[PDB]
């Protein structure tokens, strides 16, 4: 609850705000309105861009590569509303950068925020 | 055994007694010097390969072999997408399947028959020795048997870690050894968030134990006709590769113009680039995606021709979805990129990159 | 008693440890079933709103719905399809008004009609359920048009077109009773059988007058088209019941929800959708509490259960939340919905014991609406 | 703050749900948006349509008619939301309705809700 | 002591007791100075959006303005009119993006300019105050375009029309410095200096690399048009200041808004809109608090006060709220306004004691954005 | 004194010798019996009145003189927006300014000029002793004098309660000494809710003391010309009606067509309506704001005729903003309005309620 305080990953609540695969979500978690952790609501669309973070696994000790996906053309869901900024950079550096709508490549262009999935891309490093 | 096969498909694979004229091996145009592909200069330069006569070219680019072995058999998984296979369209069902086919190909290696293998097999001492005892006694009296045992060993060559050694920069990066250069992290950084990672990575999601840079999808790019290498084949300006449609049981028209995603390791000294092989540079490969993209002039012109990149060969069937992605490349980001792939480069193949 | 949320962080976790792979895509809702349950969030009068569509037995979000200006929802009681009638404007509340209504798939929920309402004309009024309403064949919707004069639009869902605007006398509420049939409450006091073709005046017949000038009959009265029952409370909690099964009007017995030492306490009903009734229980719901007379639209605390045949009170619970709106899922076994416009939260109860089992929270800025479908 | 408890009426703050011409008000008090008692913010539309209420005023023991107007045009302010219901009664009676956008005659033909003034019409009867 | 509301009350009673007439109409918003406060409400990236105009010193919301999914808000320092860039889809948050400019009178609020810009071109992100900029003269407004690639867009006001897409380098953030001129910032780490004229491709100028690549700078700093001040804090407090009032990039002594001892202490910068400068005064405003390096979005409770041209600490104030974002009124004796996002409140400080003197509360749904017009 | 004048008016007021060929007094166009409008029928019905000469029609309606006490002098105020005044198109300031106009009026009572009727006045010993008692010896002498004298006696009559009595049963109901029907209660609640408040009622808001259901503004409502009434008065086909625009010093174009609200007191048993009497029943006048808002044929339909309302004499600088309200009014709201109207009725007579 200390929101200045170092954030504390857990693996035990995907609906939670320190799961440790959201260290760098911003937005609402896509579980909380019909998705899944990596997967989109019905009706909404899956962009194909993506932000970046490494995020820190306490279950297993590694540190893995989070590529957030927004799910797009719905308004904000409104539920288990998150933001976190592990290792989240300045505008001027894109792909870490988590204030970006990146709903790009989205289809039937849809560019409006609903929530973020949180899939594992790879290893960090 | 399994040591024994491979060390049969070794001697098999640089043997130009498997071709015609005996003028070419597998090795001829899968050069090990240069990570198994055709470093021959030909009618249309490094994009497509002369067989044994001495004339006849091909229609495609010489992959490389290095990681093929890492390819799942030909498939059609549960999202109606297929997957894996050999050759640029699929048309072979795994590595055994695939290796006598140069040898009976008459623009290849040119045998007429499997019989006339075999007769070359049955004059070589040692293979009589090698193939005897791994098959058993008469195996090369008997055309079919030879043949496909002498598929089976180059396919079991071809499993062995020396054509898949994961010790390029980026598995050492990934076993903790070292680190990217800025250059290289962002490199990679754009490469896994941008549109590459949805076709040039194993998995969806996850990580893969053993990456080659590739989904094993077939997909239709858009890529123009490479003129000088059509005209080089001798298949004629009417001609038109529709890609995997050409794999024999493949009907669906949505096919039409797709090819194997290739793995993007040793990407960087395998060149000239696409199965036409129609860009010589690498940063041209790059750039050429930029093309769905960006709404600049230059990204409609070839940078090795200076005019535009030309009508895809097929105009139906593209990945629109995921090459419309609604960013261009700039120049930093494509520096990186080429800077990442080059990280791809096998550690034996690293004097190659200057 | 593991939530959904810990179940997930499990299930991912024992994928990544398989190895395990999977498309990242766009899910479907699970088939729509008896214990779906859809929370609309009318926003107290927001330019946009938003429509929840919830698993009531998982009690989870398995979809949502986007809406303009206090959109009216309806949903197919045999599951086929929802749908909705909404407002917007061409700069956020400004501008050139569009009238409109669509159709969704229920699984995709993806918009399967887009149907422009020419001239604006929906009734734009704090959510009432039966100011539109779909036919018992589910190929036609009608809404209400307060403005110039009380009327009804005939929307032909089958063929994708507005068909027509009905001059009705001054009367209230639709509630179909066939494919060409709805009735109407009227300021008389009567009912109106509304029967209509594509063209002509439609023929239009006045019930009995059934209440007195003041008797206030509640905005939100309960309707089961499959029963053609119309279940309707006066501000007392005096439930006035109408059978339209024959396809005409037939006044049933009235009921008293509470007893007279409870109305001389200060008992009332009290809320938004303040009555429920289930089908196939002929069981009748009703949000009750001590308070002011004209305090008629606060919360209230405990729902009365009354046999729908002898007025026989069956239960009094005691919700244990600011409750605003009920329903009932309308299968065996009923789930008691019991929804807080303050909490913004469906508590879901079991109906037979009143016993609160699970809770979906964050459901908007000011939910009001629980529909379900009657499939049984 | 017993939100059942009987209505009370006070003449001494105009943005409390409590003052006495608010009894029946439904939504919010454009004073709370650049409006005053009687007047509609800037860049909203006044309504010409109106609801009524007789509404007792604790200063001077009389009832008055307060004809409620709406101000439209603008999305709902979101300030001092206020619901009163004192002798409000149910659609089919919409002269004292609440429920109802009363937004008609408003000028652009504006139809959204914004916020609601509370001026005197008459004296009860 | 006697609050807003209840001088309202005593005015009215006085009013009906003297029998004094008054006609319904439509207020016109106060003319705009010095302590009028705009403060946006991105509202978490909802597909609507609210602007507060706040009287700073009455601490009274004395207008409103509505937009669409995350616009930019601009306001004219000699206080002749106010603008945004705002994007509207046909179904809610679904169909036709439309994007678009509108101008509006400052105390009607009716917009006087409906501009529409083409191809949707605006990037669309958590609000930052200098993703779209006017030129000096007001005649022209400046949006930036992520996608594709990065670029600006040139608005002209006077004649109401969209004119061009500018290309730029890899390049962020517009701040505006002539009727034909503009920087950015780079990745590269450089600023370009961007000069367009009525046609062709714009000369790009490049000053030189100004902070290294681990060099964080924050997306919401502090520039005062009027003064050609470019006051830019990275995450741990240092802060680049950059003359831009000769036309070219002039880079002022490198400060450090918080003490070594208090860096090694966990003394970081955090929130949104984290700096303000006030022009007269030459003193920048910092929001600081006790934090891990990676919770740089999160709220603090402290603003210390720095002179821009030696850098030392003129005081430091407890704020006793959770605050997000800052900014200064620009006259003499400033305000310092303190918004929380949390709490949705504007907190009114005395910028010279730190003291809070008034607050306005109720301020949408997430207000993250603070805009004061440099009147003097 | 207030007594005594008054008491003077009462006398002139009825006194036909204030007309060219002595058959008409102002009680003649303003009757007692009918609230104080005309009975008599023209060529025109009741639209018109008929003058002195027996021949000459007005062009404009005999309006009640109930109440207009009650309308404050001619003014523009703040707003832009004028008030108060005399006479339709308030030519007149206040009544005073009034009182003489008929007297001179050739279509009238067509006195030549001031000086035949301070010698009718001088005529009669009671005039003379009247007269000299309030404003001195030689009053009748001086013609300016005994005119403006005249009209001073008659404004101070129309100021007394026997023309403002409050004592409708609106009145009766707002004091708390009995109720209202249903019906009514219905009515008076429609016509506060509606666009009617809007211009029939004293104030904007607040409580008006003395309430007749007036603004004293100028509205163009967008009437049509009554044929039969305008062929009687001769002003020729090619005439308009300017109302406001008509009065002496007002020159700008947007009042024209405007002309003052009526008070609605009495209205029930001053028939016929508007400034030309074009409508017969009051159920027509109150249908007429439906046009405006009704999309239903019937609404620009009137049913007296069975034909459309008609073009407006002037279609410029109508009060649309308050005439479209968005809402019609349905049978049940117009038969309420009727019945709320009738409520306005002066006690002397509710008699006259039943035809
Ligand atoms: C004349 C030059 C030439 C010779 C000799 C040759 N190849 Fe190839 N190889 C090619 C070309 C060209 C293709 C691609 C043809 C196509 O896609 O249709 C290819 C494709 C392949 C592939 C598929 C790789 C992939 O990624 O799809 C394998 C495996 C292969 N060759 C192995 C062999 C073996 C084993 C031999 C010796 C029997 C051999 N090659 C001889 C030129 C040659
Ligand atoms: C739609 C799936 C898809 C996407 C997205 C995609 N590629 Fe490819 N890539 C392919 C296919 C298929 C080919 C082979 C095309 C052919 O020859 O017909 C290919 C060929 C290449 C080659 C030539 C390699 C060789 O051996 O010839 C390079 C280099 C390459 N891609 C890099 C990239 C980069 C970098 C990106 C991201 C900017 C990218 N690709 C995006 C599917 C994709
Ligand atoms: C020939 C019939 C006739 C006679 C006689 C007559 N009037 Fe009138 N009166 C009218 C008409 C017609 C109007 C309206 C004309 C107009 O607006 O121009 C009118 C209007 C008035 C008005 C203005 C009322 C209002 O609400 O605007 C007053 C006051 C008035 N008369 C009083 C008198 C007095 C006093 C006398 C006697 C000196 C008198 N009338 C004689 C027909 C008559
Ligand atoms: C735009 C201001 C305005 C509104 C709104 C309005 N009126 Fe009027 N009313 C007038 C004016 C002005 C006249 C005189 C018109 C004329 O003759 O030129 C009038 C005339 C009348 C008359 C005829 C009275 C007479 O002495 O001739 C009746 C009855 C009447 N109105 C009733 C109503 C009712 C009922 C409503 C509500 C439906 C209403 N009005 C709405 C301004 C208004
Ligand atoms: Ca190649
Ligand atoms: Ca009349
Ligand atoms: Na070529
Ligand atoms: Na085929
Ligand atoms: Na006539
Ligand atoms: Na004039």
């Amino acid at each position: 609850t200390d929101p200045r305080a170092k954030w504390v990953p857990q693996d035990n609540d995907i609906q939670a705000c320190d799961y440790w695969r959201h260290c760098s979500i911003d937005g609402n978690i896509c579980d909380c309105s019909g998705g899944s952790l990596t997967n989109c609501p019905p009706g909404t669309k899956l962009a194909t861009a993506s932000w970046v973070a490494s995020c820190y696994n306490p279950t297993d000790g590694q540190s893995y590569l989070i590529a957030y996906r927004d799910c797009c053309g719905y308004n904000v869901s409104g539920r288990c509303p998150c933001l976190n900024t592990e290792g989240e950079l300045p505008v001027y550096r894109p792909e870490f950068a988590n204030d970006i709508i990146w709903c790009f490549g989205a289809e039937d262009d849809a560019m409006t925020y609903h929530c973020t999935i949180s899939p594992i891309v790879g290893k960090a490093s | 055994a399994d040591d024994a096969l491979a060390a049969l498909g070794a001697q098999l694979f640089v043997d130009p007694a498997l071709s015609r004229n005996a003028t070419q091996s597998c090795a001829t145009c899968h050069d090990p010097a240069r990570a198994f592909t055709d470093p021959r200069e030909g009618k249309a330069g490094l994009a497509v390969s002369v067989g044994d006569d001495g004339q006849s070219h091909g229609d495609r680019n010489t992959p490389t072999l290095g990681y093929a072995a890492l390819v799942p058999a030909f498939h059609r998984d549960a999202n109606g997408k297929y997957k894996g296979g050999q050759f640029w369209d699929g048309r072979a069902d795994d590595l055994k399947q695939q290796a006598g086919q140069p040898m009976l190909n008459p623009v290849e290696m040119a045998m007429p028959d499997r019989a006339a293998v075999a007769a070359r097999l049955r004059d070589d001492p040692a293979y009589r020795t090698g193939f005897e005892a791994l098959f058993g006694k008469g195996v090369l009296d008997d055309p079919e048997r030879a043949f496909d045992a002498a598929a089976e060993a180059l396919a079991a060559y071809q499993a062995t870690g020396e054509f898949s050694p994961f010790d390029s920069k980026y598995d050492r990066v990934m076993r903790g050894e070292e680190k990217f250069t800025p250059l290289e992290e962002f490199g990679y950084t754009v490469f896994i968030t941008w549109n590459c990672r949805l076709c040039h990575m194993q998995r969806k999601q996850g990580v893969a134990e053993r990456e080659t840079f590739t989904n094993f999808e077939y997909h239709n790019i858009g890529l123009p006709v490479n003129e000088t290498a059509r005209e080089a084949s001798g298949l004629g300006a009417d001609h038109v590769d529709h890609g995997l449609l050409a794999r024999p049981g493949i009907e669906d028209p949505a096919q039409s113009g797709r090819f194997k995603v290739p793995s993007l390791r040793n990407v960087a000294v395998t060149g000239p680039y696409m199965h036409n092989g129609v860009f010589t540079d690498l940063r041209t490969a790059i750039l050429f995606y930029n093309k769905y993209t960006s709404r600049r002039p230059e990204a409609k012109i070839n940078p090795e021709t200076g005019a535009p990149w030309g009508e895809p060969e097929v105009a139906r069937n593209l990945s629109l979805a995921e090459l419309q992605s609604g960013l261009m490349l700039d120049d930093g980001r494509v520096d990186a990129l080429v800077a990442f792939l080059e990280t791809l480069t096998d550690r034996r193949y690293e004097p190659l990159l200057e | 008693q593991e939530t959904q949320g810990q179940a997930a962080a499990r299930a991912a976790a024992a994928d990544l440890a398989a190895g395990q792979d999977d498309e990242p895509r766009i899910l479907e809702a699970p088939a729509p079933d008896a214990r779906r349950v859809y929370v609309n969030d009318p926003a107290h009068f927001a330019a946009v709103t938003q429509q929840f569509v919830i698993d009531g037995e998982a009690g989870r979000v398995i979809g949502m719905i986007d809406g303009g200006f206090l959109p009216n929802p309806v949903v197919a009681d045999d599951g086929s399809f929802i749908a909705h009638a909404s407002t917007v404007f061409s700069r956020i509340a400004r501008g050139e008004r569009t009238d409109y209504v669509e159709v969704f798939d229920p699984v995709t929920l993806l918009p399967t009609a887009d149907i422009e309402l020419p001239d604006a004309p929906r009734f734009l009024v704090g959510t009432y359920p039966w100011m539109t309403s779909l036919t018992p064949d589910g190929k036609t919707l009608l809404f209400y048009q307060f403005s110039p004069a009380p009327a009804v639009g005939v929307v032909d869902l089958e063929g994708k077109a507005f068909k027509r605007m009905l001059d009705v006398p001054d009367c209230y509420h639709i509630f179909p009773t066939a494919p060409d049939t709805f009735f109407m409450h009227c300021r008389d006091g009567s009912l109106a059988k509304v029967a209509f073709g594509t063209e002509g005046t439609p023929e239009i017949t006045h019930t009995e007058v059934f209440h007195p000038e003041d008797e206030f009959l509640i905005n939100h009265p309960a309707y089961s088209q499959k029963a053609g029952r119309l279940v309707w409370p006066t501000y007392t909690g005096k439930i006035h019941q109408i059978d339209l099964s024959s396809g005409d009007a037939k006044f049933l017995p009235a009921v008293e929800a509470l007893t007279e030492a409870e109305r001389a306490d200060g008992w009332r009903p009290g809320g938004w959708q303040q009555v429920a009734y289930h089908r196939a229980l002929d069981r009748i719901y009703l949000l009750v509490d001590q308070r002011d007379e004209w305090r008629h639209k606060t919360a209230s605390r405990f729902v009365v259960v009354l046999d729908a045949k002898t007025g026989e009170r069956l239960a009094k619970f005691e919700m244990g939340h600011e409750i605003d709106s009920i329903n009932v899922s309308q299968d065996e076994k009923p789930l008691l919905y019991a929804l807080s416009t303050g909490d913004k939260t469906l508590y879901i109860h079991d109906a037979e014991s009143g016993e609160e089992l699970r809770s979906v929270n964050q459901l908007g800025h000011g939910p009001q609406v629980i529909t379900t479908a009657d499939m049984g």
